[PDB]
């Protein structure tokens, strides 16, 4: 039920078009390790 | 997918930015030391100090005109106030400028 | 030709000495107003209007708070008719924000990542001594 | 360890607790507000824009465009607020695209209801003398202006002129004293909270003269009746039975 | 199992158990206070409101009969856990007031520690002020000491300052700590106390009649700071068998009274543990992190 | 601009909506452009609508010039209310719309045949625009949101591409 | 259309400043390759620094193994025709209309079947690193890459915006040079794009160690030996790597001679250790004695 | 790939679902029944 509904919802949210536009999610942050590592490269820090 | 605070990320940021020095932000699961990445020597010299903290500089400010009275027609310059040691054209000269003639015709 | 009024009301009476002042800078306004859209730029054609809607309304705002030079009901009818700016004024009389360019660049929902221009950091703190222009005022830091 | 140390420690870590739980960034704080612009602005984009030929924008195309599909918008509630022939020049907020694409009145015209049907009643008046005791009506001819003469700037032609008497009906002074000032008004005591909610402009609350004025501008535009038994079978329930029967009364629908 | 609680909008900075181990109360940015049941499916019941700033510090009474409260708004306050309601508003702080501790057992008194300079005593029922020391600075943490004589604080200048209720002045003053000191926490035993400061380092002393003039005990490595210079705070456990910290670091860090060694760095959070809490009755631990949720692991 | 730049886009150099709204070929088509250029009833009924309103603007800018009077203009508002039909050509595209225009009869023979009791005469001097004015404010309130479907239909195709796959 | 959750990068490209921030906008461009709607995240490299954006697919991304937007490989980071040739790799990507939309229809649906984690394909099976690949990569970030353009007006005069001038105000670059027009079209398929001949001619004029004439001459000479080095230690740079038939440690010149039992043993050997044999931190040259 | 082309008969129409009342035939009573 969960599942199958909620592909429901965006596929007929898709038929609404004139979409009742909400708010931009507030602003994530992620956390990010490159595979690159090496002092020279991120000024030095193995994480952004 | 972290979640931070946000006056710091921008307090950082804006450190290593216009200082050129910052608290590197490695979290890592060995345990690291508060270490200043980027110009350390900088950070060294100049006490940690943020762009946001107010520090003493004594930095020479580059030269500004200020006419704020509003009630002359051609007067008021207000907000946008010119810098007074700035130019006055921007171009570029005799020699550059016929070598972009050339490269321009080499292309 | 002027600013034709709407109230019918008479003007209260320092509107005599304001007066040419103020007409002379409407004159200004048009003028700079229809001045078309040369090889200028797209995005500096615009900055003429917020230059001069500053001024007039800073005009006022000199002659009633820092002069003390006019009354009330002239002041509140010279808002009234569109010479000054109700909250560009209202602002201004705030504490951190005294020279504020044009009343957008503190807009915060009008740019992505939620701040003000660079126009709005005060110029010790940046200290690189570059140049400034808010693209929407054209202003070069205001305060 | 160096006490010179501890005190600029002190000052970093004042200032920056202070600024990162300053009230600014409190949790619910919503910030304030967009405050109008100036006129100018429009103005001088729409007549920057001109009709897009010039290849200098050649980018709003594609908004100028897509904005179509909302213009039914714009027309309504343009046309919903129009000027109300006792006013000269009425003036309305206005939200628009920052590349003039689109230009949408953001209003509704509330009206106090006694008050707009003694105006009307006064148009009534007004008119009728008039058309009684004027010796040739010229009407406008339809369209007012030719297939290609390109439409008229505002800042050229009627944003400097004066605008020419509108339908006011001449208010006495004695009988009509609680009302002569205010009457002819866009939004009549719209700032006044003795008689009105506030500028979001509901709830009115008026003083007896007033409408005894206010009954007696408007008695044109009225029923001279006192009382329900003359609508005997002429109501809305004896319509719905008579269409239920399909007989129809001597002077009612079918 | 795991069990995490969400249902909070901002940063939970402080997560405590009902001293009877039966409700929980939460706290942070949000500016109100949120309480749960431990039991069952872990679920939240009531709601306390009316603070403005951010609480920085909630605090039971030891039998859990009125609440108390530290809040950014220069303020502390005490409520009642009967209704949620407030009872006494604790004005008159100068600055923010981040800490705050009730006297176990002894008259009903309170010691908040401020951002203004001061420590502050306050009686309950007269709406005005006991003592107050001012010794320079900010004080991050405060508590007591189990007669109730004697009061412990924590700040920016690393030398933990305790002073004599009845002679008023700087009784006990330990040194040691590389940079500042994060949180205090005395066990049940009345005398071992617990002291997390951001130089990564965690510390215990036990304040006694007589103690050997240098009471730098036990000493653990493993928490950490960064450019967030979160508040930090530790607990003992009921038992004083085992340290419970938190870090910036996501990771909740247990350890040994006994043997100092690393029991736990458990992952699991998302952003930085500001508080963990350890039952009165079971081994449930309850971590509040800056992550806008909570953790209820059993160990 | 909006109805021109359509026109525009879709290549159709043949054509071009003059300032009254009227639609007008400036050559004569062969049969491919007779048919690429055929349009539908989402485009001309918005030709219609603009053209109802700038009827109802410049009426009111020909007051604010000085051109009129403010009983021509009363008047003059009347008149275009009570006879859309004759002005626009709007019930060529949704006929439906006589419902409307049935109404803003009726309402006229109410309103000149009490309005002309007396003395006054059969002439042109009767604005009272209020009744046709609500009549044709009711019809936009039914109208917007079929319209901007159709249009929003309309877009989407000119800018996705129609399609022919799994109809 | 795709959806991701970050870009895929090279460190170069990301920026200097542990701490970035970037916008997203979701089906905001047109992969130049895949030609379909993509995600597109846009991040300002560094302080005056252009902003950069993600210009090619996730899909488009993950089937050569590049950065989205640097488009060198992710490992080395040499453009994609010299890594091609480094992996000896032959890449069989379509390149008309249909077959090519076809092809990416399809390959993407069974990348959908992907862990997310590694390159699909031969980019797998050929991640064996050759020391060319090693010897060609760059060591640290040539962050001249982010800084903006060249100045049409200010290479005519005409930047009058001061000192804000939209792009490097400094001289235009001749554009006779190869340096110069590489399509990002070619430069996604490796189909003649000037910086990888010049590089693959660089890598060709890089030293190597000759190998001799005579296929009795068995003894390699090794010059630069120190007297920290034993010959049981020469034997472990030589000994498993086939068999070695004798060793003379020349003390009175630094160098030694190594005799071995396999010629092809030997040379993989001498070759493979050419000036980069470092053991101790000596500098050996790798030759076949007389 | 989502387009924003639309349809006269995808507007919502009979948006609840109707379930079997308590009288009408309810799974409950059909499960009793003999
Ligand atoms: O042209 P229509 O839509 O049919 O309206 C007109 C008109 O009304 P306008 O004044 O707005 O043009 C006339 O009005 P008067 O001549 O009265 O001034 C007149 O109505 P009368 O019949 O009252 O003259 C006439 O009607 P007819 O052709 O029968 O005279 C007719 O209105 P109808 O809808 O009545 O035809
Ligand atoms: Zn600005
Ligand atoms: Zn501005
Ligand atoms: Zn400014």
């Amino acid at each position: 039920r969960v599942a199958l509904e909620k592909s429901v919802s965006q596929k007929v949210a898709a038929a609404m078009p004139v979409r009742a536009a909400d708010k931009l999610a507030p602003a994530q942050y992620i956390r990010y390790t490159p595979s690159q590592q090496g002092v020279a490269f991120n000024s030095g820090a193995k994480q952004r | 997918p972290a979640h931070i605070n946000d006056f710091m990320f921008e307090q950082q940021r804006r450190t290593f930015a216009t200082y050129g020095y910052a608290l590197d932000p490695s979290l890592d699961n060995h345990q690291v030391s508060a270490k200043y990445i980027g110009s350390v020597e900088e950070a060294e010299k100049n006490q940690g100090l943020t762009v946001f903290e107010t520090g003493q500089k004594k930095t020479e400010k580059r030269k500004k005109f200020k006419e704020n009275d509003a009630s002359n027609i051609d007067g008021f310059l207000g907000p946008w106030a010119k810098y007074v040691d700035e130019k006055d054209v921007a171009k570029p000269s005799e020699e550059e400028q016929k070598e972009l003639d050339e490269i321009t015709a080499k292309r | 030709m002027p600013k034709v009024k709407r109230s019918r009301k008479a003007p209260p009476d320092g509107w005599e000495l304001i007066e040419p002042t103020l007409d002379e800078l409407d004159q200004k306004m048009r003028e700079a107003e229809t001045e078309p859209h040369e090889g200028k730029r797209k995005v500096e054609s615009l900055w003429p209007i917020f230059r001069i809607h500053h001024q007039k309304t800073r005009y006022i705002f000199d002659l009633f708070y820092k002069r003390k030079a006019i009354s009330r009901e002239l002041y509140e009818y010279c808002i009234k008719e569109g010479y000054a700016d109700k909250n560009l004024i209202a602002k201004w009389k705030k504490q951190g924000y005294e020279n504020l360019c044009c009343l957008r660049c503190i807009q915060t929902r009008d740019t992505n990542f939620g701040t003000n221009c660079i126009c709005r950091v005060p110029k010790s703190k940046l200290e690189v001594g570059r140049i400034i222009e808010c693209t929407h005022c054209g202003c070069r830091g205001c305060s | 360890m160096s006490e010179e140390k501890l005190q600029e420690k002190a000052r970093k870590w004042q200032q920056l607790q202070a600024k990162r739980y300053a009230e600014k960034r409190k949790f619910g704080f919503v910030d304030a507000q967009k405050e109008d612009m100036p006129p100018e602005h429009v103005r001088k984009i729409i007549r920057d824009h001109g009709d897009m030929t010039n290849r200098k924008f050649r980018h709003d195309k594609r908004v100028y465009l897509g904005a179509l599909k909302y213009m039914p918008h714009a027309v309504l509630k343009l046309l919903e607020n129009m000027p109300m022939p006792w006013e000269q020049i009425r003036d309305v907020p206005v939200l628009y695209h920052i590349t003039g694409a689109i230009s949408f009145v953001n209003e509704i015209p509330w009206v106090i209801e006694p008050v707009y049907i003694s105006q009307w009643g006064s148009m009534w008046i007004m008119m009728r003398r008039e058309k009684r005791d004027r010796r040739h009506f010229k009407r406008m001819r339809f369209p007012p202006f030719d297939d290609e003469e390109p439409p008229l700037d505002y800042a050229d032609n009627i944003l400097d002129v004066e605008p020419l008497e509108a339908i006011q009906l001449e208010l006495d002074p004695e009988e009509d004293a609680p009302v002569l000032d205010w009457f002819y008004d866009h939004q009549p005591l719209r700032d006044s909270r003795k008689y009105v909610n506030g500028s979001t402009y509901q709830r009115w609350q008026f003083t007896l003269p007033m409408m005894s004025t206010l009954y007696r501008l408007a008695n044109q535009l009225l029923t001279d009746l006192v009382d329900d038994n003359y609508f005997y079978l002429f109501d809305l329930k004896a319509f719905f039975t008579s269409k239920a029967l399909n007989m129809a009364i001597p002077g009612g629908p079918k | 199992p795991i069990m995490l609680l969400s249902g909070h909008e901002g940063e939970v900075y402080c997560c405590k158990f009902h001293p009877n181990g039966s409700t929980l109360a939460s706290a942070g940015f949000d500016r109100l206070i949120l309480l749960w049941n431990v039991y069952g499916d872990c679920d939240n019941y009531a709601t306390l409101k009316g603070h403005s700033g951010a609480v920085m510090e909630l605090h039971y009474n030891t039998d859990g009969s009125m609440l108390f409260s530290a809040s950014t708004d220069k303020t502390v306050a005490v409520w009642d856990s009967e209704t949620g309601e407030r009872v006494k508003r604790l004005k008159g702080h100068t600055s923010f007031v981040n800490s705050c501790y009730p006297a176990r057992r002894g008259p009903q008194l309170v010691c908040t520690g401020s951002d203004d300079g001061t420590v502050k005593l306050w009686d309950i029922r007269k709406k005005a002020a006991i003592q107050t020391f001012q010794n320079t600075y900010q004080v991050l943490a405060v508590t007591f000491n189990d007669t109730s004589d004697q009061i412990i604080s924590g700040g920016i200048d690393n030398d933990i300052k305790v002073w004599d209720l009845r002679q008023n002045k700087l009784t006990y003053t330990m040194r040691g700590h590389a940079d500042s000191v994060t949180g205090l926490s005395l066990s049940s035993e009345g005398s071992y106390l617990l002291s997390n400061a951001m130089d990564n380092t965690v510390r215990v002393w036990d304040v006694r009649p007589f103690a050997p003039k240098e009471r730098c005990v036990k000493i653990f490595q493993g928490n950490v700071h960064n450019f967030e210079k979160n508040l930090l705070r530790c607990s003992w456990s009921p038992d004083g068998s085992k340290i419970a910290a938190g870090s910036a670091d996501r990771f909740v860090y247990v350890w040994d009274t006994t043997s100092r060694r690393i029991l736990y760095k458990l992952p699991g959070h998302a952003g930085s543990i500001n508080e963990v809490a350890f039952h009165p009755d079971e081994p449930i631990i309850i971590s509040a992190s800056s992550d806008k949720r909570l953790y209820m692991g059993e160990i | 601009n909006m109805l021109n730049l359509l026109i525009h886009r879709k290549n159709l150099n043949y054509l071009h909506l003059d300032y009254n709204f009227n639609l007008k070929p400036v050559k004569t088509l062969t049969t491919k452009e007779r048919k690429k250029s055929r349009f539908g009833n989402a485009f001309h009924l918005c030709r219609e609508v603009l053209r109802l309103t700038k009827l109802v603007v410049d009426s009111h800018v020909q007051y604010r010039l000085g051109n009129v009077d403010a009983f021509q203009l009363a008047d003059g508002l009347q008149y275009i209310f009570a006879h859309v039909g004759q002005l626009t050509g709007m019930y060529r595209y949704k006929y439906k719309l006589m419902r409307q225009i049935r109404m803003c009869k009726d309402l006229k023979h109410l309103i000149y045949y009490r309005f002309n009791t007396g003395p006054v005469g059969k002439g042109p001097g009767c604005g009272f625009w209020a009744a046709g004015w609500r009549v044709w404010l009711f019809f936009m309130r039914g109208i917007t949101p079929l319209l901007e479907r159709w249009l929003g239909n309309l877009l989407a195709r000119q800018f996705e591409g129609r399609h022919s796959k799994g109809v | 259309w795709e959806d991701a959750d970050f870009p895929i990068l090279c460190q170069t490209c990301l920026g200097e400043n542990p701490y970035i921030r970037m916008t997203k906008e979701k089906y905001g461009k047109e992969c130049k390759i895949c030609a379909r709607p993509f995600t597109v995240f846009r991040w300002c490299p560094g302080v005056r620094m252009r902003f950069k954006k993600t210009e090619v697919c996730q899909t488009c991304s993950k089937l050569k193994n590049v950065c989205q937007t640097c488009l060198l490989d992710l490992e080395y980071g040499l453009p994609i025709q010299v890594r091609d040739a480094g992996l000896s790799f032959k890449d069989d990507m379509p390149k008309s209309d249909v077959n090519k939309e076809y092809y990416t229809q399809n390959m993407e649906r069974e990348i959908s079947n992907s862990d997310g984690t590694r390159p699909v394909g031969m980019l797998g099976k050929a991640t064996s690193t050759s020391d060319m690949l090693l010897k060609l990569a760059r060591t640290t970030p040539y962050y001249k890459r982010n800084r903006p353009h060249i100045c049409s007006f200010w290479v005519k005069g005409e930047c009058k915006r001061g000192e804000e001038c939209p792009y490097r105000h400094e001289k235009p670059t001749d554009p006779d040079d190869p340096l110069a027009d590489q399509n990002i079209k070619d430069r996604y398929y490796g189909i003649n794009d000037p910086v990888a001949d010049k590089l693959l001619k660089r890598a060709s004029t890089m030293p190597r160690l000759d190998p001799p004439e005579d296929k009795t001459i068995t003894t390699l000479y090794v010059g630069g030996l120190g007297d920290t080095i034993t010959e049981t230690d020469l034997r472990n740079h030589f000994y498993q790597f086939g068999e070695i038939r004798t060793i003379t440690v020349v003390q009175r010149q630094q160098c030694a001679f190594i005799q071995f039992a396999t010629r092809q043993a030997a040379e993989v050997a001498a070759e493979k250790s050419f000036n980069k044999l470092i053991v101790n931190g000596r500098r050996l040259n790798v030759k076949w004695g007389r | 790939q989502l387009s924003k082309q639309y349809s006269s008969r995808d507007l919502p129409s009979h948006t609840k679902i109707k379930y079997r009342q308590t009288t009408q035939d309810a799974p409950e009573e059909v499960r009793n029944r003999d």
